[PDB]
């Protein structure tokens, strides 16, 4: 299975509305999460599963999509929100996790 | 109070073990899997295997296979990754991470997403 | 039984209550890959790797099962999302709905039918589901600990718990006992409980004159049936059959299971570390196979039951919400449908893993039959009922309804003049009473 | 054709009776596998073993299609199971059932309109059924002896025989002639025909009164199109396309199949022990295996052709069913689904595998348009009617119901008093008579 | 909120009208195997041999995804067959129809609300359909000379034109504002406009006294609903957000799938000839092979996110052609599905690629709650209401109907009488009035 | 009426011809499939073959082939089993039994279950 | 196809209802049929098919169960009930007719 | 005032080039594809292939791969084809066809049916 | 993929309604076309698809049928209608295209 992530960067104003769009080869059915790594720090889980939210996220990040295509969209990028975003897959079959390529913005 | 610490930073010749710790607290080591990644300079992040706490069962993936052993120790709550004939293309950062934030409806407990990680331990050849 | 100047209308009327159990779900259950098929090895990927695959194809059925149970039991069970307070009164015009009513005063906040089917219906206490439930400790991070006991075997716990269904159930015999519930939207208008019967009667064919005159009777056997059904549920263990049945079916699917995974089949131990262990690579390959093969057929099976089971819950859910949609809001045009006879209004309660209808149930008796005629001619000019028909006693005539006997004696008020006796067939000669005669003749 | 103060109604209306035909089965089959691949060979084994899949393949499919058939059959021709006796008289109310009604005199027990289809519907002599049928000695001992002389050709009988066909079709005329069928259950309680033909035109909209009043002209025209159907359908051959149609297709299709059995394809001989007993066992393989092959691509092009045609008797079955369903037991509130107009009555009929309907039809004819007003001014009062609408002849005003013009003189117990003439929007100045001023005036 | 002796009926009404928008079909496309897989090639055979299997999938994906929306939008834009001609006037009894009803004097024979909705939702200029129309020259001859321009990439027009479908929604707008639609054949008798939406009321339990004592203010509200809904949807961007969402969604999937079309991936240039040319036979085997497959890939993307979109368009417009079945050829009983509160009339409305409900909403309003009593004495007998309930404003008692407040005073003709005032539980003491006492006594 | 007599109790040598024979009365022989079963001592049943008294088709299963021969006589209405090549193993009873119990409705002639069974040869080596 | 049968043995006091269970490796849709084998007399017929009974066997003997799972009920057990229990499918395809491994009661 | 006009019958030695000329009037030449067919005499019809006039890909048969080359001349509308290697069994008629009556709803250009053809011509070895 | 005609030749009067059967081994669609050829002259499309006719075909010829049978009809053998029959299939796949072997009428 492989991971492909869009764009490759954004350049969007503070306190707008932004998307990002994964897609997998095959169908990852709910089996996808999308991570926050800062380059400074490690990254954190924001949204696990098609639309659930993890714990001590703020309401602005959400998920949508499902078969093979997911998006994520922040309703405000601010400062905290500058960091590379990554898929990751933890369907059991195959057992290897794949990971996404990773995304910018700014 | 859940936290994952890792090692620092540690340099190791070529061809050598690399002995990684990774340490949990504020909560029960064992019942959650431990997870280990490799980010690359440049590339994108690898799952390197799981190691089950509880039992000890050690998973690993086919080109990390027979290079990487997991042992654990419950009795101060670590788990130790020991890589073996260390390769010029090593060269990453590898970090621990709890398997968790599962569905406990309409989900068993092998799906899971990672949740906490740990530090990040940088390695040069 | 057939003629051409006879009618059978009825005479008596009876009203019954019919309990009808329907179960709506199961125990939902599931099976970690990771801990079924290695179990206590140190090392296990090459075994993962060889017999995953049917391991997840299992984990997707068993985790399919439980979406349907799951959509099932929220589909029966969360028809009406608009909700309102209990009332506080028990008794409507006489009617005793203590039984029906949860009560408040009960920390339980239950009825004594509810709690009766509860205590009646339960779970063996040497079972896979009791000890799951004692060892799980209500803390989900000692789920793994407890699921490493049993090999990955994992109770999932419903979506929607005992609480929110009694909740649903308690709002829907409010809406129903007291207001009303409209075809869509929500609750209807606020309405007292006599006149939404009497609008049921008026509903199925019968004046609520008939209800008004009778309503002592009526509400008498209401509470005598609603008193005897007690009784037989707890007197007849077979009333609850169904659930009891699916429980035991369950429980002892999970024993058989639990028991073959304690087997040790043809090899030397169940523990896999040991084979290794005691022998050479070469044949502790094949020993630990064939346990994985054995093993793995038994979950197969195991699995294939649960679909079976899966499937006739499914067709039984499916069944107990059409008939929610159909009787419990709104009256059903459908005879036999809900009860013997005429459905008029249902009360759902809520047993474990199961809804119980009352229908309520209304049934003609004494049929006779009385000689008819199309019209009848007073004064050379047919007069023809303008709602009932012609019925003679005998010996005078009189206009009835068409499903109950009320004779009522002929007035130019009952009756509309069309046309000429001569070319209606089935004339009558009888005469037609009017009002208006006597009062003008006692001033004279 | 819009008018903002006319409205158009009918002035007469006619009663009609219009057949439907539907097929409702077709004849079973199946071929053994022991005897099709095999034939008469002392040792088949090996061949059995060769090319028995796509032989059970093909069984399992023409079991497929005969339990379909069955299943379609049993559902159109048992939806109702309570049941009670014939009428012994023939007319209720001057409608003659004669066609209708089996006469007990005869013992076929059968109807004029059944036995005239029986009679026009039949099969080639010349077929492989025939002489099936004729084989068979009504003895399923000798199946298997006559099975081995068409390799294995069965014809599988119907599971409901022509008689049980004929009662449950007597059965349903009975319960919709007399009494009627309720929504469920089974008979309703008996009522006079004309009252029953009445309770329709108030279902369809028409005042009873109107039937009352014109029973002798429904009635002859209910009688002559009784008496003309029966002409129609001896007269005119295309009334019957469809059954003959179905019925010579399958027996070609059975011919041609019995014909290419017969046929030698491309070997020395049709006989299996032939071509082994005169050739080498190398090159009597081939020439088995290549008629072989042969019989199995035509067994399998019969199959699929017979795939088709029982998915179109299975689509034309389910149409007779829910026809069934929505007209026979019932009035069906559709318009020109049941003939061309209003459905009144259905009356069914049995016919060699399939299902003949006689509906009754009402047509509405010479529509005329008349002035109306909403409302009706008399002494600086409005009034409504309370069941119609206002209609001007031209020079005089009358309520006339929707659907029929009865022209009616205005009185007070017809209309009802609402507020004032100056806040509706049409008033219409017009005296309203009041019965009680005569009779009050004729003292003085 | 329940009692045992109030009743709550409403006191005030409104009519309101809501828009709702369904997007029904979307821009049909195919794709040629021999142009794109093959290109400006001289020979291609080896390569199309080698790369047709999947192209051919996908042509036959596309397809599917074709008839699917032509056989959609012709479910939902042709229901009804039968047509006749638009009514000349414009006002019916005060109700303007000017922005509903089409105007002959343009030539685009279409509506103001139908001209909005088509200026405001277009297509981008700078898209492949655009170029495509613009190439295509109106001529069939042309198609092949521009799909070698794209590849094979074509627009397939609808089977249904524009003219077709507005004549389609103009017929269905006169059917349902001028006489109307029964269920099933075609139109039915000629009505006046306020009869038949005193049709309505008295179906959804409205006496047509009450329209025909609000008839202007009705007309009122619906003319400021009709004018204030074109400014709604003129300045809010956001109530065409379906159509426009979809139509940008296409658009930008095409402009991906062309601009992917151009891309060289990893060969030497796009030209499949130069590749050939400048390299060996070996290696220029593989540097197409790898652009072969990135087309197909990308080719495959494109045509599953294709099905999914149409999927949903499919699944968007069953639900459209159910609610033009439900609510536009006839009155739905269903509460809240078209609008919210009670449905009356809908008049339909196209917009490109789309269909527009304008449905017109009964809301009650002022709920007040009043003492009930089931039956009145008044000289020692039974009253009970014919057609109605007993409502008690705080001194004197009326007899109301249930979903409205219309305060009648009693008389003998509301009422009939039926037993003694004994037996009855609930029994008021009131005087019932009788119009014959004054009349006598005025005598006297 | 109808019966189905086999044979009394035989014992050969090894590697020696056992001759079988099953007789049916009351009843057509011809029309109905004749089959035969083995039941070992200690062991389950084992469908040895059939064979068509119509015809004469026989059809064996791949362990019993060729060392069972079907025969019928259609005058004396008799079916003989012969087997050949008799092995340690062979000691078992032989039961004939005849083919029907069919439904006559949705089902042909092949799928039929055996309502009428022989007495039983038992043989020794 | 293999055929098995449960359980092995039954102590079952007499006239008291006693069911036995059948299954198979794959489908076997309604061919199946259940034989009663005595010790001293050849096997009989008592349900063939899904549910049908043999002629001449009385109505306390009943089956059920369909796909690859049967059962065989009886209502009484009787002296004339002591005797061992076989599955019998005769299924086309495969064409070995296996047999069940047998039951016995008491 | 569509036509497709093909050259007289020529005879050729085995083992020879034949050059058969198919053009076309009334219409644009480019845009529609031309086939062409052979009819055996006793036989049936075999497509032999088809050219593109716009762009110039050619497709063959298997059978008929190699063996024959077809070219375009746009300047004057007309489709060249050439046999090589005369075999005594290539005695048949050539047709040239016109690929058209597309379905111009649900359907695609390359789905389509013969609606214009040509004249024929003989061959002779 | 083979097509099959039937039957091999007609007797049929002028005047007089005849049919024509044609078959493919697999499944065709509506990927079928019926063409005329005269001895003397090339051959003519007259039904192209399911049911559809070319243009300058009279309304007398019809055709039917679906999945892998269709039917070509003529209400009236004329002078003109003397020729042989072929159907032609231009399915894509398989690439070949192959014709009918031939109808010939009288
Ligand atoms: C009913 O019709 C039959 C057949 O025409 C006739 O013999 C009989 O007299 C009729 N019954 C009447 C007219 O009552």
């Amino acid at each position: 299975i492989r991971m492909t992530q869009s764009p490759s960067t954004l350049s969007v104003s503070p306190g707008e509305r932004a998307t990002l769009s994964c897609r997998a080869s095959q169908s990852v059915s709910s089996y996808l999460a999308w991570y926050q790594h800062k380059p400074g720090q490690a990254p954190r889980l924001l949204v696990y599963g098609a639309s659930t939210r993890a714990t001590g996220i703020p309401a602005r990040f959400s998920g949508s999509g499902s078969g093979t295509e997911f998006t994520l969209t922040i309703s405000s990028l601010q400062s905290e929100d500058f960091a590379v975003y990554y898929c990751q897959q933890y369907n059991n079959w195959p057992p290897p996790f794949t990971f996404g390529p990773g995304t910018k913005v700014d | 109070q859940v936290q994952l610490v890792q090692s620092g930073a540690e340099v190791r010749k070529p061809g050598a073990s690399v002995k990684v710790s990774c340490k949990a607290s504020g909560y029960t080591f064992t019942g959650y899997y431990i997870h280990w990644v490799r980010q690359a300079p440049g590339q994108g992040l690898e799952w390197m295997g799981w190691i089950n706490p509880n039992s000890g069962g050690t998973n690993y993936a086919q080109k990390f296979q027979g290079w990487v052993i997991m042992t654990r120790d419950t009795s101060i709550s670590t788990a130790y990754m020991e890589l073996s004939r260390l390769t010029s293309d090593d060269t990453a950062v590898y970090y621990c991470a709890r398997c968790g934030a599962r569905s406990y409806y309409y989900d068993s407990g092998d799906y899971c997403a990672f949740d906490i990680w740990g530090q990040g331990t940088v390695v040069t050849v | 039984a057939c003629s051409n100047n006879s009618i059978a209308i009825p005479t008596n009327f009876t009203i019954s209550v019919t309990t009808e159990i329907l179960p709506v779900s199961m125990t939902k259950t599931s099976v970690d890959c990771t801990m079924y098929i290695c179990g206590d090895s140190t090392e296990c990927s090459n075994l993962l790797l060889q017999y995953g695959s049917f391991c997840t194809q299992l984990n997707r059925a068993l985790t399919g099962i439980a979406v349907e149970q799951d959509k099932n039991t929220q589909e029966v069970f969360a028809q009406v999302k608009q909700c309102y307070k209990t009332p506080p009164i028990k008794d409507f015009g006489g009617f005793n709905f203590s039984q029906i009513l949860p009560d408040p005063s009960k920390p339980s906040k239950r009825s004594p039918i509810e709690d009766l089917l509860f205590n009646k219906v339960t779970l063996a206490d040497a079972g896979f589901i009791k000890q799951y439930g004692d060892c799980l400790g209500d803390i989900a991070a000692r789920d793994l600990i407890c699921a490493q006991k049993f090999n990955g075997l994992t109770v999932l716990p419903p979506l929607l718990t005992d609480e929110m269904i009694a909740q649903y159930t308690s709002c829907l015999l409010a809406g129903t006992i007291c207001s009303g519930w409209t075809f869509g939207a929500g609750p209807a208008l606020q309405i007292p409980f006599p006149m939404q019967m009497a609008y049921r009667f008026n509903g199925i064919g019968v004046t609520q004159n008939v209800l008004y005159e009778n309503q002592k009777l009526i509400a008498n056997q209401f509470n005598s049936a609603i008193g005897k059904i007690q009784d037989s549920l707890s007197s007849t263990p077979s009333a609850l059959g169904k659930l009891q049945d699916v429980v035991n079916q369950n429980a002892q699917a999970l024993n058989t299971l639990v028991k073959q995974l304690s087997s040790n089949f043809g090899a030397i131990s169940s523990v896999l570390n040991d084979i290794l262990s005691r022998l050479d690579k070469p044949e502790a390959e094949v020993q630990i196979d064939r346990l994985i093969t054995g093993r793995l057929q038994s979950l197969q099976t195991y699995v294939t039951q649960q679909l079976i089971r899966a499937a006739e819950i499914r067709a039984s859910a499916n069944l107990a919400a059409t008939k929610m949609s159909e009787c419990v809001l709104g009256q059903s045009k459908r005879v036999d449908f809900c009860g013997k006879g005429y459905h008029l209004m249902s009360f759902p309660q809520s047993a474990p893993h199961g809804v119980v209808f009352l229908h309520v149930t209304y049934v003609p008796a004494q049929e006779k039959n009385f000689t008819t005629a199309p019209a009848i001619c007073h004064d050379g000019k047919a007069h023809f009922p303008r709602e009932g028909v012609f019925v003679s006693n005998g010996t005078h005539w009189f206009v009835t309804q068409r499903n109950f006997y009320e004779p009522q004696i002929i007035t130019t008020d009952n009756t509309f003049v069309s046309g000429n006796c001569d070319v209606v067939i089935g004339i009558v000669n009888n005469t037609v009473y009017d009002p208006l005669q006597p009062e003008l003749d006692s001033f004279k």
